RNA sequence: AAAUCCGCCUCCCAACAAGCUCUGCGUGGUGGGGAAGCCCGGGUGACAACCCCCCGAAGCCAGGGAGCCAAGAAAAGCCUCUAAGCACAACCUGCGGGAACCCGUACCGCAAACCGACACAGGUGGGCGGGUGCAAGAGCACUCAGGCGCGCGGGAGA
RNA sequence: CGAAUGCCGGCAUGAGUAACGAUAAAGAGGGUGAGAAUCCCUCUCGCCGUAAGCCCAAGGGUUCCUACGCAAUGGUCGUCAGCGUAGGGUUAGGCGGGACCUAAGGUGAAGCCGAAAGGCGUAGCCGAAGGGCAGCCGGUUAAUAUUCCGGCCCUUCCCGCA
RNA sequence: AGCCGGUAGCGGGCGUGGAUCCCUGGAUGUCCGAAUGGGGGAACCCGGCCGGCGGGAACGCCGGUCACCGCGCUUUUUGCGCGGGGGGAACCUGGGGAACUGAAACAUCUCAGUACCCAGAGGAGAGGAAAGAGAAAUCGACUCCCUGAGUAGCGGCGAGCGAAAGGGGACCAGCCUAAACCGUCCGGCUUGUCCGGGCGGGGUCGUGGGGCCCUCGGACACCGAAUCCCCAGCCUAGCCGAAGCUGUUGGGAAGCAGCGCCAGAGAGGGUGAAAGCCCCGUAGGCGAAAGGUGGGGGGAUAGGUGAGGGUACCCGAGUACCCCGUGGUUCGUGGAGCCAUGGGGGAAUCUGGGCGGACCACCGCCUAAGGCUAAGUACUCCGGGUGACCGAUAGCGCACCAGUA
């Protein structure tokens, strides 16, 4: 899709880069201040998982967190027919 | 006119499409020459161009009526 | 219903059209979207006469401001058609 | 992929060519045109003649040629080669008959019709652009053809 | 509401003032007409002529031709007009473009990427004033002609035969 | 009882055998546009296939059909089938997300999750049956209003920002599933009491519930939809609807005068000027074959309900949980928990787990990681009503052929 996980649906979120000058008030620290707050994207740790399923090779773009979910989907094996677009089946219709 | 278009209407109903198809193919010619008599200069006290197109229209729907459920 | 009596609309009535009756060159107003090949057959069945050469052209209507409301006259197409020598489109021979 | 074709090596003949093709020009059956002047755009001049020289292109033959370095589009049309398929097809050549659609075509177009608010001394690409003289020439001066005197005038003469 | 160089509108002042848009230039006779320096005709004069002439393209879109017209438009006048009303007028197998080709570029199955919108992208396709392709001379109309006609001359398809 | 639109005229026609006109449905509907056969400089250009038409093979016309995507079927889609494209005044949720400005400068902060961009939904959308609140052995889904409250707090503790519980009200209903065990169909196979995917059963709870056994006798009596069905009712045209004449002035009466009358109607508009009784209305009553509605009345359908004992089988995963980075909440790192989440590590199934504002015990409240759910609410392109709402420089930009010139 676009920098998203095919398995977890995890997609890049928006977070703030907060620069802080000061000693922590919990350290005799008159206070923490804030010099800047700007926008940044956090990107899911995406990786290629390339598996040979029954006929041909099948390539995923999964979050590294959900990698074994591929190999547990690799378990389900029946319907040894058409093209490398088997994931259509390996996908949600497995999990649904 | 009202009285006989009432007749002329139910008259053309139940009258095979091919002759409905044929009748109008004549009436459109009747209009064709009618346009000429009017165009060539007042050879028409007109009033007929209208109720002939209205005739032609009237037919084509009954042509269409038969062609709705089962021909 | 698509009939020959729908292609041919009215006779073109002008001195220039009349000096066409000398040869087999009769000229009518046709429907603007009608093609030369479907005008040939349109005449051939509307006047029981043989068609030799069809010439067409478009005519844009004129912008006419009838009392400060300005519009356009409908666009016409017309055609001059060659009748096989000898043959005559009789009904058009008046004047 | 396969080709009898292309490419590569080898003998052979040919040959600073011819021939085979292809353009251009000239001639060509024949068809047009055809002044001045004269009488109201039009008659007649007329049965017009239609020929000989000379200058001569930047254009044509054209993929011509020589030099040069900065090293100078693509694809189809076209020829050929074969594969599937099919060889009673299909293609080529020649003669015949029939078929050949859509759109533009008015007029302005260095300008009063385009861009400049204007009938605006501005701006707008391509071709023809005749004659005489002046070294030449698209220069300059006059002038064919054709086109115009710039849509306020009349005087006065500080 | 008198003021905001207020806002919209109407009318003054300047003032019968400056200007009337190239210093290429006019004169006269005759005619039409309510009315003429300005419209038509003739003759004489001046001006452009690698042009101020002629032919295409773009752009403009009926301004072209004819009849009738002068309120307004025209820097004056107008009987004239590019103006008002109405009628007419553009004819193509061969000219241009399309049922041909590709160029930059655009678009884009395969594919890749991007929070979304979307961005890229070999092939293919679109794309022309470049490639390809068969028409030359005259006559005719108030106005169209390599277009209608005259003569000579070619191109494609389809179907036949050899 | 007149009609052939604004609109007369010429030139013709129709209507008590019910025209014009208004309501409902139906038919025709060129080209463009999501535009969808293919192109394309929207409204033009060029095709394949099946049938037709012309003399009809070339040319042309006509009817039909052919975009792409997703999904379910199936023989790997050679096919079929349903669905999706796009528009919409504002309202709605999500995904992104400013600045001027305020801070009498400015950077945290503010303006603000605003303007705006994008995606989706609909007549609403969101949310919604508790891992909830929070001190009363206490409330009980969600949305909205009113209050709580400018309180609690947040804060260069600056400017500023600002809850919730509770209470009163509107409306008011909760329901499916995954998992254990049973059946099964095909599968794969290192054939098996095995694994597994598709289906059917079962079963859905926090005083814990269910499964499989054990005993009990449990019952269809009762319950009953948000799904379908009929109906009243409503919308889309209409209809009936009391009661005055006369005389004067006056161009003209409704004024003035004489004598009357109706009133479930004395709201208003019109009529040559000022009318309850002249016309159009009004109070009061009527009216649907057809299309839409039907939230109300009725009916069916799914669906739903036992007790006790034992067994410990199951009770939603890269999730809970913890740490780093952040958002949300009144919370600006603060003693900072709670709800979200990009990164790392990474469980258990009742003696299991989250929460009661760090953390520990105690005492309590709840059942996370699957899903749907009317009504009360928002808006106003549209129709109608009402006005101490404007009256042509006003009122929408437009009272007039204006998003026009
Ligand atoms: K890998
Ligand atoms: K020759
Ligand atoms: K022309
Ligand atoms: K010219
Ligand atoms: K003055
Ligand atoms: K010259
Ligand atoms: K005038
Ligand atoms: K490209
Ligand atoms: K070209
Ligand atoms: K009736
Ligand atoms: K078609
Ligand atoms: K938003
Ligand atoms: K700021
Ligand atoms: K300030
Ligand atoms: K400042
Ligand atoms: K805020
Ligand atoms: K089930
Ligand atoms: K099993
Ligand atoms: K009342
Ligand atoms: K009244
Ligand atoms: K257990
Ligand atoms: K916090
Ligand atoms: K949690
Ligand atoms: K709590
Ligand atoms: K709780
Ligand atoms: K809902
Ligand atoms: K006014
Ligand atoms: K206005
Ligand atoms: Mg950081
Ligand atoms: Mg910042
Ligand atoms: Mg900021
Ligand atoms: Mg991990
Ligand atoms: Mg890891
Ligand atoms: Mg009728
Ligand atoms: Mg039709
Ligand atoms: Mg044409
Ligand atoms: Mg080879
Ligand atoms: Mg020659
Ligand atoms: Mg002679
Ligand atoms: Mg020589
Ligand atoms: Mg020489
Ligand atoms: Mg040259
Ligand atoms: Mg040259
Ligand atoms: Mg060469
Ligand atoms: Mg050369
Ligand atoms: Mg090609
Ligand atoms: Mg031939
Ligand atoms: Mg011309
Ligand atoms: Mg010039
Ligand atoms: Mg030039
Ligand atoms: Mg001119
Ligand atoms: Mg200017
Ligand atoms: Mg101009
Ligand atoms: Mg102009
Ligand atoms: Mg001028
Ligand atoms: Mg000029
Ligand atoms: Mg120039
Ligand atoms: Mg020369
Ligand atoms: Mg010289
Ligand atoms: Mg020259
Ligand atoms: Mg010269
Ligand atoms: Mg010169
Ligand atoms: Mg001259
Ligand atoms: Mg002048
Ligand atoms: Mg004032
Ligand atoms: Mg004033
Ligand atoms: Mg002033
Ligand atoms: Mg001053
Ligand atoms: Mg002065
Ligand atoms: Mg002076
Ligand atoms: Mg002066
Ligand atoms: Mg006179
Ligand atoms: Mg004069
Ligand atoms: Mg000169
Ligand atoms: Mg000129
Ligand atoms: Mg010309
Ligand atoms: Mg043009
Ligand atoms: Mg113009
Ligand atoms: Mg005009
Ligand atoms: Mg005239
Ligand atoms: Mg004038
Ligand atoms: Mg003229
Ligand atoms: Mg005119
Ligand atoms: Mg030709
Ligand atoms: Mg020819
Ligand atoms: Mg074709
Ligand atoms: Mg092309
Ligand atoms: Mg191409
Ligand atoms: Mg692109
Ligand atoms: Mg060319
Ligand atoms: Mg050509
Ligand atoms: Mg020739
Ligand atoms: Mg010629
Ligand atoms: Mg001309
Ligand atoms: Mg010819
Ligand atoms: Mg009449
Ligand atoms: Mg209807
Ligand atoms: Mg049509
Ligand atoms: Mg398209
Ligand atoms: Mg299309
Ligand atoms: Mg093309
Ligand atoms: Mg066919
Ligand atoms: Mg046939
Ligand atoms: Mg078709
Ligand atoms: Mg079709
Ligand atoms: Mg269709
Ligand atoms: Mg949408
Ligand atoms: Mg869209
Ligand atoms: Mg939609
Ligand atoms: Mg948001
Ligand atoms: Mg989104
Ligand atoms: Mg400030
Ligand atoms: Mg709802
Ligand atoms: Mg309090
Ligand atoms: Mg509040
Ligand atoms: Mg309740
Ligand atoms: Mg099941
Ligand atoms: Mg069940
Ligand atoms: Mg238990
Ligand atoms: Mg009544
Ligand atoms: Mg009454
Ligand atoms: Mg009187
Ligand atoms: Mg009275
Ligand atoms: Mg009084
Ligand atoms: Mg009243
Ligand atoms: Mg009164
Ligand atoms: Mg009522
Ligand atoms: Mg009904
Ligand atoms: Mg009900
Ligand atoms: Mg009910
Ligand atoms: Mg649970
Ligand atoms: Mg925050
Ligand atoms: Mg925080
Ligand atoms: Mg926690
Ligand atoms: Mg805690
Ligand atoms: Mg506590
Ligand atoms: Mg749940
Ligand atoms: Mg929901
Ligand atoms: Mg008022
Ligand atoms: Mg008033
Ligand atoms: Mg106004
Ligand atoms: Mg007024
Ligand atoms: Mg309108």
């Amino acid at each position: 899709m676009s920098k998203v996980c095919e398995i977890s649906g995890k997609r890049p979120i928006v977070a703030n880069s907060i620069q802080r000058r000061g000693k922590a008030k919990r350290e005799g620290g008159v206070g923490k201040k804030t010099t800047g707050i700007s926008k940044r994207r956090q990107y899911p740790n995406l990786q290629k998982v390339r598996v040979r399923v029954a006929g041909q090779e099948i390539t995923f773009r999964v979050a590294a967190s959900h990698i074994p979910k591929v190999y547990e989907l690799v378990e389900r094996a029946k319907g040894l027919k058409l093209e490398g677009l088997s994931p259509k089946e390996i996908k949600k219709e497995l999990l649904k | 006119k009202l009285s006989e278009v009432r007749k002329q209407l139910e008259e053309a109903r139940k009258l095979s499409p091919v002759e409905l198809e044929k009748l109008v193919r004549e009436k459109k010619r009747e209009l064709m020459e009618l346009r000429f008599q009017a165009s060539i200069g007042q050879l028409s006290q007109n009033h007929k161009i209208r109720d002939l197109k209205r005739q032609i229209a009237r037919l084509l729907t009954v042509l269409n009526e038969k062609r709705r459920q089962n021909a | 219903m698509k009939t020959a009596y729908d292609v041919i609309l009215a006779p073109v009535l002008s001195e220039k059209a009349y000096a066409g009756f000398a040869e087999g060159k009769y000229t009518f107003w046709v429907h603007p979207k009608a093609t030369k090949t479907e005008i040939k057959n349109a005449v051939e069945t509307a006047f029981k006469v043989k068609v030799v050469k069809v010439n067409t052209l478009h005519v844009r209507g004129k912008k006419k401001r009838l009392g400060r409301y300005l519009g356009k006259r409908p666009d016409r197409k017309k055609a001059i058609v060659q009748v096989a020598p000898g043959q005559k489109i009789e009904a058009l021979e008046g004047l």
